[PDB]
């Protein structure tokens, strides 16, 4: 949403579960799953985070016993910038063409 | 004849004392591509190649029953260890080999089982290891055992810090015997090989 | 000699 | 749309057979405040109930309707639109009483051509005529309002439990015991 | 394989009906520790009856199920993987009681592909998406369990009673009084 | 049009602001396989991804014939880094991409190259230096510079513990103005990724 | 959008 005088580069990776904790900085994280772009006429910028775990499926719901994530994390880093320091990157989310919902539950406490 | 020779990568052994190569449960490995890796994964054949480990000494002393058990994949100083620390999710199948070198003047059995989710068994259940893919080691018949079993579990892939799926056991089924003309003991090494291996989550590096 | 198991 | 394609990877197939609005929406659903003579207003149920919420989170609906009531005496129904006063007569539609209760098949009588959740204006509270009839007996102890033939239009915000962890809302997931 | 005639002998026919695998594991079994809130664990069987026994011979299995319930209130069963607190709501396939008891179809629901009676590592104890889902009611009084469609893999040793008598196990077999 | 989205292996990069891919030499690799590894090479393909490193913070100081240098291949702490301790001989590629983000309102020049055999060069030699693949960034034009290079060198495949073939350069053509609307400074990155990754002398291990 | 140096 930044101004036209201001010009961000950013790198979104996916952390699969298996390491203690998220790397932080983009040079530790390089080595997963990343993408890098520019702001520039296209403001907007889409990812994938990709299903990967040793089931087919997975639970929506997080248990209390469950340390760190099941599913792994997302982490998304800002390589630099050139004057955007009051400009911000709006994130939204949504489902992929092979995202999948089953097994219907009435959960909440009523 | 008798005669086999096995390669696996740029890594050979041949073995005169062979009766031949089991092959547990199928001769096929179940599609190594499924949803859960969402078309991620990549085979490292770099890693498909033999290495050693010392299992045990089986000596005079030891009775029927004694057992032995190596949890596979151990640790692995080479290019598969490499693997294990820089992904999330392996599986691959083992070739492997287990040789008790003595002479033919030594008399004895020992079975010789790969077991899936090993559990420990009772006194009376070793009487039924045969249920699982094995071979036995008689010096007066072989020297080598030679099995190779496929990936398998509940999930496509695993996590093999928290779970190992198969288990290389070795059970004396009846004591060494020695004569004046044969050898003391029989030092029982194993040479295994990892197979179809395929790797899915990259991991960031620990620095 | 033998057989091959590559 | 966007795909693990492109950085290698490969979409695969979906199910979502469970995520459809006929399918999910019909089930049977409790209606919490009851009274001797009840008018059925299916925003009567739960707010956060699997039914309750994914109605809520459409503005426009339509649905037939069956319904199952313990009740005490016989159970007297009445169109929409009815007098009040003709729940007290067998012309309507009236079942007796056979326990453990009794299951029945109501059509859509609004005169509207659609339903809504929401309503900008006068006919805060919905229209009067947004009901699927009333129901009456000497006691009604339980009632539940199942949608059959479901449609839904316009969808509006629905909302999971909010979280103060900062980080993952966990709960008790069902496991064996020992 | 050897046979008979070897020495003149002659090898008869064989029916093996009686142990197939689907058949023999498609019938009723008890399951004894219960609670008001269970969660369904086949390997809650006792492990020398037959289903239990022939199950635990087995390394890896998959199969729908079939139970039946004696219990108090109205019964309620949740998928696996579904949060505890969910038990108390009706939006889940819920039964309402009916004497003797309720019997119900449910599929398997686990998210693997199979399931293992012994798993070797950490989720000794087997991991807790291992289940069938979780039943609850008021009081639960006795729950029999039955695999439908049942498939096993990877047989692993299936004990008899030891014998001590050094010759063999003789036990009271059935016959005619007087 | 001017959206440039480079891919190697899981890893992606999608540059606005390019003015295109310089191939420096040629745009084929001389065989893999020669003489020298008597058809004992493989390809790891696990290592072909992106890495990044930082290479130094461009000022309004830095006058011309300043001079950055990164030396290929550096420490890699990921599947590249591995193999690089498992094998006696490698070779590759290199997919390089830098970028000097600042804004439209910098204005100054930076030569990016690639250069064959580094050795330090005399203040006069740097005026020659767009005799390696080179791309000049810009602000006012471009803030991404891309370059592709093959492997070369004497020796069909090469120990890079002791020698390294490729080094990237970046020099101050001319130095970073800034006006009140400019940026103050600009941080130049580098995403370079290794290609047709070749192993060849498996090496024991370190334990 | 644009070209791909896949």
């Amino acid at each position: 949403t930044g101004s036209t005088d201001s010009k961000a580069r950013y790198m979104v990776a996916y952390v699969p579960p298996g390491v203690e904790t998220p790397p932080d900085t983009p040079e530790k994280a390089a080595h997963c799953i990343h993408a890098e772009w520019d702001t520039g006429l296209n403001s907007k910028f889409t990812f994938s985070i990709p299903y990967v775990s040793a089931a087919d499926y997975a639970y929506t719901a997080s248990d209390v016993a469950e340390t760190t994530n099941v599913q792994g994390w997302v982490c998304i880093y800002q390589i630099t910038h050139g004057k955007a320091e009051q400009d911000t990157l709006v994130v939204s989310v949504s489902a992929g063409k092979d995202f999948e919902l089953r097994l219907p539950i009435d959960p909440r406490s009523q | 004849d008798r005669i086999l020779t096995t390669r696996n990568g740029h890594t050979t052994s041949t073995t005169q004392s062979s009766v031949g190569v089991t092959y547990g449960y199928s001769t096929q490995e179940d599609h190594v591509s499924g949803p859960n890796t969402s078309g991620l994964e990549t085979r490292v054949v770099q890693a498909e190649r033999f290495f050693k480990k010392h299992l045990f000494d089986w000596t005079p002393d030891k009775a029927f029953g004694h057992l032995e058990k190596l949890e596979l994949p151990t640790d692995h100083k080479g290019v598969y260890g490499c693997l294990v620390d820089s992904f999330a999710y392996m599986r691959n199948g083992w070739d492997v080999e287990v040789s008790a070198v003595g002479n033919q003047f030594n008399g004895g059995c020992l079975l010789v089982a790969m077991v899936p989710e090993w559990k420990e068994f009772t006194p009376r259940e070793k009487y039924q290891l045969t249920l699982f893919p094995h071979q036995f080691i008689s010096p007066r018949t072989n020297m080598t055992a030679h099995i190779v079993v496929p990936y398998l579990g509940v999930n496509r892939y695993d996590q093999y810090k928290k779970h190992k799926p198969w288990t290389l056991v070795v059970m004396v089924v009846s004591p060494l015997t020695t004569n004046t003309v044969s050898a003391g003991q029989i030092k029982v090494y194993a040479n295994i090989a990892p197979t179809h291996v395929h790797v899915a989550g990259e991991l960031p590096s620990k620095e | 000699f033998g057989a091959l198991l590559a | 749309t966007t795909t693990v394609e492109n950085y290698g990877g490969e979409t695969q197939v979906q199910r979502r057979q469970h995520t459809d609005v006929t399918f999910i929406m019909d089930r049977f659903v409790k209606i919490q405040n009851l009274n001797p003579t009840h008018v059925i207003d299916l925003m009567q149920t739960h707010q956060h109930g699997l039914v309750g919420a994914l109605l809520r989170a459409a503005t426009y609906y339509f649905s037939d309707l069956e319904i199952v009531v313990r009740h005490d005496g016989n159970l007297t129904w009445v169109p929409n639109g009815a007098p009040e006063a003709a729940l007290s007569n067998t012309g309507n539609p009236t079942a007796y009483l056979k326990a453990p209760f009794t299951r029945l098949a109501l059509p859509y009588t609004a005169p509207h051509r659609v339903l809504a959740t929401v309503y900008n204006g006068t006919s805060a509270q919905l229209p009067a005529s947004f009901n699927f009839g009333a129901i009456q007996a000497t006691t009604i102890h339980e009632l539940l309002v199942r949608m059959k033939r479901a449609e839904l239009y316009c969808p509006r915000p629905l909302l999971a439990v909010e979280v103060s962890s900062q980080d993952r809302h966990k709960q008790k997931i069902i496991a064996p015991a020992k």
